[PDB]
DNA sequence: GAAGCGGCGCACGAAAAACGCGAAAGCGTTTCACGATAAATGCGAAAAC
């Protein structure tokens, strides 16, 4: 078997291979002289004469390589210690603690002393630690497991969210860190739409999508991706909105569902609000520094515009020359899209949590929050004329004073109905009664 | 053959190629090299044939003058130059046709057979040996040492005479043992698929592969996730249990 | 303002492949003997001219 021999040739150093290379023409030339029947003496004297080599060495090596085939002649020319201590050390390093090697080793020395174990050299120990596995380190921290056709413009869009590090004073006066959801065209990388709000919830996604399909339309083959590899909650309209299934609406749009920090967060105008990744940051300065919602949102819109308009984008489509806007304007004109009807757009208007319907076929929504306070009562004959107890109300905040649309709890449209700080005081009082009691318990 | 006896620029492939010495390699394969038209001590005649048509020149009829390349043929344009793939296909077919051509007037063919016929006949009457993997890999060109990341991947920036691309290669043996730098052996024609990694002192380590769609790729993704979680528990239990049982204090 | 852990480079020593000197055995071609047989030469006698 020439496998072990050739692996020995292979594993040899460059210097060793060079040595074999140097020794090969001398052995081969020698073979020629003997074939001619030249005296061994004259042949070796001649080779040792022309080539600087010991005649005896050449002779000996020739006989050694004689038994080997000629193509392989080159390849021819080329810790006992206590397992308990070793196990103890390995056991120690693999702990999530992951102590320093030299110190863990010293501890091991103490244990070895107590048990009388014969330990190997620190260098040997660590060497063997390297020899263990890439997987073992992960075994200690569970780390690696945490890592592990033609596309038209508008054909495939990706949705992503972003939590801002900038403090903004919102429309309701509260100072918060806004969260914005963005829709991006996968091919051209152009941002097609966005919506910003006080927290992460479906509304910003839904409405940014609405912005995207209203502005650019709905393609005939529509793919949407949100990599997850429901929001709702009370009551910005004083009535709760909403536990639903957005999923159905997306599938209905004819969409197949799949599962700037420099421009916004780092813009000069917000410098008092953005703190930066500062581990130590004084909280005493910031209540005054929080920027206005209008300024933040304007800076955001301009940041998006500048991100899209930025040339020198290194992508296939831009070829290091054009901007996302250029390639989007170019490719969008080569795709076939359809505009959404008024009805479709209205079906996307916001869902209110189920309200009770009386025997008379009327129900109530207590309007408030960002809208003018009022207790709206809606009515229709179809509500009293068939089976219903609870009903989901779909509405446009701007049209609450006139027409809403009632749906059954399972989603079937029934008919439309015509129209015939509050809880924050409790929230604040609760806050004070917390803080005072908390300080009193701390002391 | 003077110009053929000289290696081009070490960066003709963009990334640097290590300089070596071919004569030794030929001699090592068990080949006796000659630089003249005859073999001394043998009555075998000359290397080059007297009939031009029986030699390399005989291919000009099949290649350079083939109808598909006629527009780019200049004889012994920026719009006319033909594609590399078309030229090389025409070349391969020209070689195939040159070899398969019957009526060859040589002793062996006797005015009847083709070069292919007589070669198939005589080759079966000769004693040859197949080359082992080491021999075959040693003829590949050597690239200067490239860095290997913790993930066991390294990069080669393809360019020069080859189509530009930034090739990234990978293997598990690279992350699984001791290595920082590695020498890459390759065939320019096979850079897009398989290369062979050697240690800086010349030891072969392993070979590396160049790294509706999203879903099948997803299948292979998970399929490769589970085996990684599999070899995790395997390498665990052998060096674990009793050790972990002793650690308690 | 201070110190420790990690990583890398230099030296020692020892075992395993090695090198130069031989040397004998394997082995081929040659060796010498020794002896016996023929055959080539020695002598004489008898017949022949």
């Amino acid at each position: 078997d020439r496998e072990a021999l050739w692996s020995k040739w292979d594993n040899a150093s460059d210097s060793q291979r060079r040595l074999a290379e140097k020794w090969l023409p001398a052995v081969q030339a020698a073979d020629e002289m003997l074939n001619q029947g030249i005296s061994t003496k004259t042949a070796f004297a001649t080779v040792a004469g022309h080539y600087q080599v010991s005649a005896s060495t050449l002779r000996d090596k020739y006989y050694q390589v004689q038994k080997f085939a000629k193509p392989d002649w080159a390849a021819a020319l080329v810790s006992e210690f206590d397992e308990d201590a070793w196990q103890f050390l390995i056991a120690d390093y693999l702990r999530p603690e992951k102590p320093a090697f030299r110190k863990c080793y010293e501890r091991l020395e103490l244990a070895a002393r107590e048990h009388g174990w014969s330990i190997p050299s620190r260098a040997t120990a660590f060497r063997r630690i390297q020899q263990l596995d890439e997987a073992m380190v992960v075994a200690c921290r569970e780390g690696e497991h945490a890592l592990m056709e033609h596309l038209d413009a508008m054909q495939w869009i990706n949705g992503d969210g972003y939590l801002h590090n900038v403090f903004v004073r919102w429309f309701n006066g509260d100072v918060i860190r806004p969260k914005t959801w963005f829709w991006q065209d996968v091919k051209t990388r152009k941002i097609l739409g966005w919506r910003c709000d006080v927290s992460e919830n479906i509304d910003s996604i839904r409405l940014s999508f609405m912005d995207v399909v209203t502005r650019y339309g709905i393609p005939e083959d529509f793919h949407i991706t949100i990599d997850n590899t429901t929001g709702g909650a009370p009551n910005r309209y004083r009535f709760k909105v909403k536990e639903d299934d957005p999923k159905g609406l997306f599938l209905l749009m004819g969409a197949k569902m799949h599962w700037l920090e420099e421009y916004v967060d780092k813009h000069p105008a917000l410098a008092g609000a953005y703190t930066g990744p500062n581990p130590q940051a004084k909280p005493d300065n910031y209540g005054d520094r929080a920027v206005d919602a209008e300024l933040f949102l304007k800076t955001l819109a301009e940041g998006v515009a500048m991100f899209n308009a930025r040339t020198g984008r290194e992508t296939e489509m831009c070829g290091g020359k054009l901007s996302f806007d250029d390639v989007f304007e170019r490719e969008y004109a080569r795709t076939i899209v359809r505009k959404p009807t008024e009805e479709q757009k209205r079906m996307l208007l916001l869902p209110a949590e189920a309200v009770n319907v009386s025997r008379k076929g009327e129900f109530t929504l207590k309007v408030g929050g960002s809208l003018k306070g009022a207790k709206n009562v809606y009515y229709n004959l179809a509500l009293m004329l068939a089976g219903v107890k609870k009903v989901v109300v779909r509405f446009d905040p701007q049209q609450l004073h006139s027409t809403v649309y009632c749906y059954t709890l399972d989603g079937r449209f029934i008919c439309e109905a015509e129209c015939l700080r509050e809880y924050r005081r409790r929230q604040k009082q609760l806050k004070s009664a917390t803080k005072a009691a908390i300080k009193a318990q701390k002391q | 053959a003077n110009k053929w006896l000289t290696g081009g620029a070490p960066n003709r492939y963009r990334f640097k190629v290590k300089e070596d010495d071919p004569k030794g390699l030929f001699l090592l394969m068990g080949a006796k090299m000659h630089w003249t038209s005859v073999v001394a001590g043998k009555g075998w005649g000359q290397a080059k044939p007297v009939e031009r048509a029986f030699g390399v020149g005989g291919l000009e009829e099949y290649v350079d003058k083939h109808p598909a390349l006629a527009g780019a043929y200049t004889g012994p344009y920026g719009d006319r130059a033909v594609d590399a793939e078309l030229f090389l296909k025409t070349l391969a077919e020209g070689v195939a046709m040159f070899n398969a051509r019957t009526g060859r007037e040589t002793e062996m063919c006797g005015g009847k057979l083709s070069f292919d016929d007589v070669f198939e006949r005589e080759y079966a009457r000769t004693i040859v040996r197949k080359p082992t993997e080491e021999q075959k890999r040693m003829l590949l060109l050597p690239a200067e040492a490239v860095n290997v990341s913790r993930k066991g991947e390294f990069t080669l920036k393809v360019g020069g005479s080859l189509k530009g691309a930034k090739n990234v290669y990978y293997n598990l043996a690279l992350m699984l043992a001791g290595v920082k730098k590695v020498v890459v052996r390759f065939d320019p024609q096979q850079l897009h698929s398989t290369v062979y990694c050697y240690t800086l002192d010349g030891r072969f380590i392993c070979e590396a592969e160049c790294l509706a769609a999203a879903g099948r790729e997803y299948r292979r993704r998970q399929k490769q996730l589970k085996s990684a979680t599999k070899a995790a528990i395997k390498a665990q239990k052998q060096m674990d249990a009793l050790e972990v049982a002793e650690l308690l204090p």
